[PDB]
């Protein structure tokens, strides 16, 4: 996940070409992180060991 | 600093001096002069004991919902002056209450 | 739990205000600490807090001339207030704090922000 709320900025370059940044962040700060288990990375690790 | 005026009987809606940002947990505190501070509501929504049922708060779900404190059936022992204590995620410490809002009816 | 306090009315300025809090029926080791005061005209301004290792921080807008201190051989607050002003001439209320923690997020990343709740309050002393 990329739990922060961010906003979408278009930002004006040249004709056509349009900079689509990061504009305000809402809402919490936080950090992305992915959620990898821990018991099926127990036995998987462990068959991996065999 | 702020006068707001309300009926007897209707819902007094106090809203904070300061605006939310992120998640939040707003205090919220009664002040007759002379008299010392009560805590009424914090995290939000817990209401401590001695603190009547009239006293509620709007619970922390999602972003966007304002602060306000409920007064339902307002009675002469409401008027004092009402504080809202408010922490956030990313204006760090707030050592400061605020602005106070003072309360006639 | 109870608190009262006491102090001594009128210092001249640039002189220590000194408040005496004696507070019965608990423990000591279970609660923070805190002091309040109320400037008349004006709101509550928080002057400091204290913890149970003699740990206190302070406003940056009182600039740091505060100092919160503690003694727990006679069971008491205290409270110590150097280089006075007319605009210090304010009621002085003291109460306990507990440290609530509001998660928002993963507790291992540091996700969270302390914050302190005061349900018990003093009658409030003015001195001048
Ligand atoms: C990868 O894994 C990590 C590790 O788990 C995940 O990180 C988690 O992220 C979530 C984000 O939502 C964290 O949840 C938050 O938890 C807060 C604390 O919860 C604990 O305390 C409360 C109150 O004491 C208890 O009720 C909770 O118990 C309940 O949840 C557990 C979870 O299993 C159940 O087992 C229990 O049976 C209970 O059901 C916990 O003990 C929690 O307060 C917070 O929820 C509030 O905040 C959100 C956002 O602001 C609001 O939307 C929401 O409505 C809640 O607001 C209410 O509660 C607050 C309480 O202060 C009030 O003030 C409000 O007014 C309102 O009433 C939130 O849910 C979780 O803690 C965290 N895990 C760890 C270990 O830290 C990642 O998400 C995960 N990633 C992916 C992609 O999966
Ligand atoms: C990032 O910096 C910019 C600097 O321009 C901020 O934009 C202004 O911020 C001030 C607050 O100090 C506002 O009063 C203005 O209205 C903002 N102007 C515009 C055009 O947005 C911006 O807020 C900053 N963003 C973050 C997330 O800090
Ligand atoms: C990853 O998230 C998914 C949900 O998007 C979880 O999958 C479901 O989880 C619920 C309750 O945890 C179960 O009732 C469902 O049966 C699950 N569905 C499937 C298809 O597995 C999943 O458990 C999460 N995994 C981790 C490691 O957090
Ligand atoms: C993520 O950001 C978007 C855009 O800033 C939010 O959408 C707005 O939400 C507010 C209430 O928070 C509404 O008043 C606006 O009308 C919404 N605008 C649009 C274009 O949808 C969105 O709610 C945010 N989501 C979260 C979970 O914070
Ligand atoms: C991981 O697996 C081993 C062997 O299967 C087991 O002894 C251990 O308790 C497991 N640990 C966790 C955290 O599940």
């Amino acid at each position: 996940t990329r739990p922060n709320n961010n906003t979408r900025k278009s930002v004006r370059i040249g004709p056509g070409q349009w900079f689509y940044a990061t504009g305000e962040i809402i809402g919490d700060i936080r950090e992305a992180h992915c959620n990898i288990s821990r018991e099926t990375w127990n036995s998987t690790l462990i068959q991996v060991k065999e | 600093v702020r006068p707001l005026s309300v009926a007897l009987g209707e819902t007094a809606r106090i809203s904070c001096g300061r605006q939310a940002l992120g998640s939040r947990a707003v205090q919220w505190y009664q002040h007759r002069p002379g008299q010392a501070p009560i805590l009424l509501i914090y995290n939000n929504q817990d209401r401590p004991s001695g603190i009547p049922e009239r006293f509620s708060g709007t619970p922390d779900i999602n972003f966007g919902t304002r602060a306000t404190l409920t007064i339902s059936g307002v009675e002469a022992g409401d008027e004092a002056d009402y504080y809202c204590h408010m922490w956030d995620s990313r204006s760090g410490f707030s050592w400061s209450f605020g602005g106070a809002t003072r309360l006639t009816v | 739990v109870q608190l009262q306090e006491s102090g001594p009315g009128l210092v001249k300025p640039s002189e220590t205000l000194s408040v005496t809090c004696s507070v019965s029926g608990d423990s000591m080791n279970n609660y923070y600490w805190t002091w309040i005061r109320q400037s008349p005209g004006k709101g509550l301004e928080w002057i400091g807090y204290i913890s149970d290792r003699e740990s206190a921080t302070y406003n940056p807008s009182l600039n740091s001339r505060v100092v919160i201190s503690r003694d727990t051989s006679k069971n008491q607050l205290s409270l110590k207030l150097n280089s006075v002003t007319p605009a210090d001439t304010a009621v002085y209320y003291c109460a306990t704090a507990r440290r609530g923690q509001r998660i928002y997020g993963v507790v291992s990343f540091g996700e969270f922000f302390y914050y302190y709740s005061m349900d018990v309050w003093g009658k409030g002393t003015t001195v001048t």
